[PDB]
DNA sequence: ACGACGTCTAAGAAACCATTAT
RNA sequence: AUAAUGGUUUCUUAGACGUCGU
């Protein structure tokens, strides 16, 4: 039942990281894409069943269970399917598990890197393991470049020397219960070499404690070794922790032998911090004293801003017509009025709203101001202000991309330049602008290619009017306006609507618009955009550009140079 | 000038059936070659049993009796094609229960139509579904009614009764398909046959169909966000995550909680970085348990708020050095629409043409940014007319809306990226018509948030495809 | 430095109506 | 909730500036 929780093992470890060993195993390497055992159990038992896909597990398990195989997840699979499959063949047997065990993908992750650089400064000194591969090796001289002391079956004879001479790091590769053959069939005395490195552990876990990550228990040498190490008294001084990835699946050999570390009496708990990275970050995380070098190597540096070229004009027919209509000035100038006292943007809002204004305001570190001087007088008494200049606004793209004040302003200015001196109306709801048409003025020939654009089957249409089953609504044809910046460059959207002329009252009259644009596809959706352009702008499409002027007969005025002919794109090729 | 560089599109991707035949119509295919699981006969039969009360028994009975007898469609019928009955399209029968899957709630059904009880109502609805435990190897999907009255219950500014009941029941392993007055309606019976018998099928364990083009080292994630608005002066936040293949499976999901839940209480829909480390580095690790191993060479991550300086970065300490990291996200609400404009045919000049842009068309706007359709004009899959494009949202929209693509990472081009979207669209089998304005993973992700919202405690735990769709 | 509240724009979830593919 | 997703009404979040006091 003592099992402790996931931060309960991130201050103790904290507290006392130098009398720590590791047992890494298989899981951990899985990451850095080497498969492990049950990985390679599968695939042995699926290439005995005969790129084939994993969705018939269930039915193959099934086949498995009706033969009385041992057991799923159980400690016998591995050599059982590894004889089955290859029956005697050594050869093909090295063949096979120096193929998926290569050096391949072999690419380190971050806890790879984080156990490196934790053996480059002194903070754990022995490290053991059942791999026998080249993950920690390769880390391990990618962040220190120089060569780890690996000590394995092929001529050691160290490993407890090394202990008592303190030559950390020690890193002992051992062989385990199958690494390529069974234990049993090594006659040229290798387990010997086994023997005297394992005899090496007992003395190692006398002084450290143990961290066991990624391991499952398959292996019987091993676990005898730890229970002889359990044997020994006061082992493990600071505890055993058995990290795994969740208690649901824990190794019912991993929870007897828990089980049997508190019996005897030992600081043993089965932790649970989910992966093997995940924990070597969080305890990366918690860590004094790091080289700048390291930390370098370590974590992933920041990384470069994404840029994908764009590519060039194209040649292909079936074209695409957006809505959004470009913007070529880039150069405005505005007002300042310098204060006595500054303000804020409420104050000046409410300002505004006291007397109305024939000028446009808006409030920045500087308020900026577009109209006339008699105007802002009117709105700012003589006794406060001081003196009234300019304010440049060069490259509008970035001003109205960065600053965000300044992109209603100038959309106010754009908007107020393009419905001047024109019968169109003017409306708000949201923050988004329409056009609406008058009622009282529609019938003039100015709007009649509209009138053709919302007829049916070619007769004439209507561009005002009132809601059907309603006695006091009315409706006409509007379209949204905005401004967008992007890429660098100002667009001018464009969307026809439909007004109701009470604004709160609009849920009344969903029904009627809904039936009003109901056919209006690509044709009539097209039609009715180059109605509303040539509306707009006066000068019908294909025409290159149209000066608009806001306040023209003001100091502080503002001269647009907007172009007609809406963005389009041909295919490539 | 106003020339907005090239555009190209993406070609309809294609699916695959039963013996490898491919289609890119979903119900043509099927009424033709069948469904991809009939090749090693996965699904051995589809077993239903029925929950509601008696007097609303019957018509349930009568949906069960409508899916296996022909239908013809009556309203869509340049898409929609004839349904052929259950064991003519999916070649296994479609069984009916027997005297013993017939239970009930009658004295507990009426009576929470007449009152407005909330959990109550699911406990007892569940604890009713959990007479059945020990006899669970009789059926393999459920088929629960719940009647008009039960309407008031039903949800009031917070519990969601469907989603609080898909979350009781999903630890019991058993699909469950709800019924309401509107699949007993419609005046049009196609579209319900074609609607349920695939869903039937894909929660008894099958695989309907799947993508042709499934020989890439790909893999795709999808994080969303949902609020949990509780009856507080505060608004919590809840995400998911999913896995998905080339093909387009993705059988699993990770249900992980952000950090220690005690004193947390999120506010905005941001991971920090150790949290996106967390969930990225288990949802590898289960992709990785499910397929044997095996590391994909290239992941594609879609998000629909932006990435901010921790979430990238944690998204590049979750995988290899070696594994290529493409991070997107997807904005719905965009100011442009776009036109289509046919060329100069035979004795024909430049004109709009009729139906609008094609379906698969991308437009680059900036050296970060593209335009993704994933909506429009659609070739080859009308059936009365041979040579007539089919625009499926027809009675919503007169003309398709596209997307946006941010590409918060990654050096490659953006065709990769359009393809893999545009083929994610087309493989949710809950959806009976012809793709989806979003892919499949930004959707799952969202059904799995709003589903582990209404959750009291943490349930950290890995569930599975079938118990939520 | 940095805590409060204003302002602006961009974008999305919740919840309730609506109609069915030239 | 067989589905698709368009509207309407509210609600937040993020970023960017401002004033005050600390
Ligand atoms: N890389 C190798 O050297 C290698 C590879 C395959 C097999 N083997 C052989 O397997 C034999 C037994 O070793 P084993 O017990 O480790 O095999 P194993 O497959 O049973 O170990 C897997 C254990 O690690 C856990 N795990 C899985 N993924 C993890 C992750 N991402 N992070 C943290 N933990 C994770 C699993 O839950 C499991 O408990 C060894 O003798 C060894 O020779 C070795």
């Amino acid at each position: 039942m003592d099992v402790l929780t996931d931060n309960e093992f991130y201050q103790h470890y904290l507290q006392n990281s130098q009398h720590m060993m590791w047992f890494l195993g298989a899981g951990t390497s899985r990451s850095a894409g080497l498969p492990t055992a049950s990985d390679i159990i599968w695939d042995l038992k699926h290439r005995y069943y005969c790129i084939n896909n994993h969705a018939i597990k269930s039915k193959i398990q099934s086949y498995m269970d009706s033969k009385g195989f041992p057991l799923q997840w159980s400690p016998e699979e591995y050599s059982f399917y590894f004889e089955l499959v290859f029956r005697d063949d050594y050869e093909a047997q090295r063949k096979y598990l120096l193929e998926a065990l290569a050096s391949r993908k072999v690419s380190l992750n971050i806890g790879h890197r984080v156990l490196a650089a934790l053996l480059e400064m002194n903070q754990t000194k022995v490290v053991f393991t059942t791999n026998f591969d080249d993950v920690i090796e390769t880390a391990f001289s990618d962040i220190s470049g120089k060569h780890l002391s690996v000590y394995h079956l092929e001529g050691s004879y160290a490993a407890l020397s090394a202990l008592n001479t303190e030559a950390f790091p020690i890193y002992a590769k051992i062989h385990g219960d199958f690494r390529y053959q069974k234990i049993k069939n090594l006659t040229p005395d290798l387990q010997t070499n086994d023997r005297e490195i394992h005899k090496c552990f007992l003395a190692a876990a006398i002084r450290f404690g143990l961290v066991v990550s990624g391991y499952s228990g398959r292996d019987e040498n091993v676990m005898t070794m730890l229970r002889a190490a359990i044997d020994q008294n006061n082992a493990f001084p600071h505890g055993l922790y058995w990290t795994v990835p969740s208690i649901s699946k824990s190794e019912p050999a991993v929870q007897d032998l828990i089980t049997y570390a508190q019996g005897k009496g030992v600081r043993a708990y089965l932790v649970e911090t989910g992966t093997f990275d995940e924990m070597l970050s969080k305890i990366w995380r918690q860590v004094k004293d790091k080289p700048a070098a390291i930390d370098a190597k370590v974590r992933t540096a920041r990384v470069c801003p994404v840029s994908i070229p764009l590519p060039g004009p194209g040649k292909s027919f079936p074209a695409l017509r957006t809505n959004a209509l470009p913007v070529v000035t880039q150069s405005i100038r505005c007002g300042v009025v310098t204060l006595a006292s500054p303000i804020t943007f409420s104050e000046l809002k409410e300002r505004i709203s006291q007397k109305s204004p024939k000028a446009l305001l808006t409030y920045t570190e500087k308020v900026l101001f577009l109209g006339g001087e008699p105007e802002i007088r009117k709105i700012f008494s003589n006794d406060e202000i001081n003196s009234i200049g300019q304010y440049y606004i060069d490259e509008i793209a970035q001003s109205v991309a960065a600053s965000t004040f300044l992109k209603s302003f100038v959309e106010e200015a754009i908007l107020t330049a393009l419905l001047r001196e024109k019968p169109i109306l003017h409306r708000v709801r949201h923050r988004t602008h329409y056009a609406v048409i008058p009622n009282a003025s529609a019938k003039d020939d100015r709007f009649l290619d509209l009138r053709k654009a919302v007829g049916f089957k070619g007769d004439l249409g209507y561009i005002t009017g009132n809601v059907t089953n309603a006695k006091e609504l009315s409706w006409a044809e509007a379209v949204s306006i905005r401004l967008e910046e992007r890429g660098g460059k100002l667009w001018i959207m464009l969307k026809p609507e439909i007004w109701i002329k009470p604004l709160d009252r609009r849920e009344e009259a969903t029904d009627f618009i809904r039936s009003r644009r109901r056919y209006r596809f690509n044709q009539c959706s097209y039609q009715i955009l180059d109605a509303w352009i040539k509306i707009l702008f006066g000068s019908i499409g294909g025409g290159g550009t149209v000066n608009i002027s806001c306040f023209p007969d003001a100091e502080f005025k503002a001269e647009f140079e907007i172009g007609t002919r809406t963005a389009f794109s041909l295919g490539v090729g | 000038l106003s020339q907005l560089a090239a555009h190209s599109t993406i070609p309809e991707p294609l699916l695959l059936f039963k013996d490898n035949r491919t289609d890119t119509h979903p119900l043509r295919g099927l009424s033709q070659y069948g469904p991809y699981s009939a090749c090693f006969n996965l699904p051995g039969q589809v077993r239903l049993a029925y929950l509601a009360p008696t007097e609303h028994m019957r018509k349930l009975d009568a949906i069960v009796r409508e899916l296996q007898n022909p239908a013809t469609p009556k309203e869509a019928t340049n898409y929609y094609v004839e349904y052929g009955g259950f064991e003519k399209v999916f070649k296994v029968p479609l069984v009916m229960p027997q005297e013993h899957l017939r239970c009930l709630a009658l004295d507990e059904c009426h009576g929470v139509a007449a009152n407005g009880n909330g959990l109550a109502l699911a406990d007892k609805i569940v604890q009713s579904m959990s007479g059945l435990f020990r006899q669970k190897h009789a059926f393999d999907v459920l088929l629960v009614y719940l009647p008009a009255s039960w309407k008031k219950c039903f949800e009031y500014d917070g519990f969601d009764l469907h989603d609080r009941i898909k979350a009781k029941v999903a630890p019991l392993n058993l699909p469950i398909q709800i019924i309401n007055d509107t699949a007993l309606t419609r005046q049009c019976r196609a579209n319900v046959m074609w609607g349920v018998s695939v869903a039937l099928y894909a929660k008894a364990g099958g695989i309907p169909w799947k993508l042709a083009d499934w020989d890439k080292d790909e893999a795709y994630i999808g994080l969303s966000y949902a609020i949990k608005k509780n009856a507080e002066g505060q608004e919590y936040t809840t995400c998911c995550s999913q896995v998905f293949d080339p093909d387009g499976t993705g059988f699993e999901f990770v249900a992980y909680d952000t950090r220690e839940f005690i004193t947390d209480r999120k506010g905005n829909p941001y991971l920090s970085y150790q949290e996106m480390q967390s969930v990225l580095s288990k949802s590898l690790h289960l992709y990785q348990s499910s397929h044997n191993g095996r590391m994909p060479r290239k992941i594609f991550i879609h998000k629909t708020t932006h990435f901010t300086e921790d979430e990238i970065q944690g998204a590049f300490d979750s995988f290899s050095s070696s594994t290529e990291i493409e991070l997107v996200q997807i904005i719905q609400s965009t100011n442009w629409y776009g036109l289509k404009v046919d060329g100069k045919k035979g004795d024909k000049p430049v004109a709009p043409a009729s139906y609008p842009v094609d379906r698969g068309l991308y437009q680059p706007l900036t050296e970060s940014e593209c335009l993704l359709w994933t909506q429009g004009s659609v070739m080859g899959v009308n059936q009365q007319n041979p040579g007539q494009p089919v625009f499926k949202e027809a009675a919503l929209t007169p003309l398709p809306n596209p997307i946006m693509l941010r590409r918060f990472s990654g050096n490659g081009g953006w065709h990769a990226t359009c393809s893999s979207i545009l083929a994610l669209t087309k493989v949710d089998w809950n959806n009976n018509t012809l793709y989806k304005k979003l892919p499949v993973t930004l959707v799952y992700s969202q059904v799995f948030a709003d589903v582990v919202k209404q959750t009291p405690e943490i349930v950290n735990e890995i569930y599975d495809y079938r118990f939520f769709m």
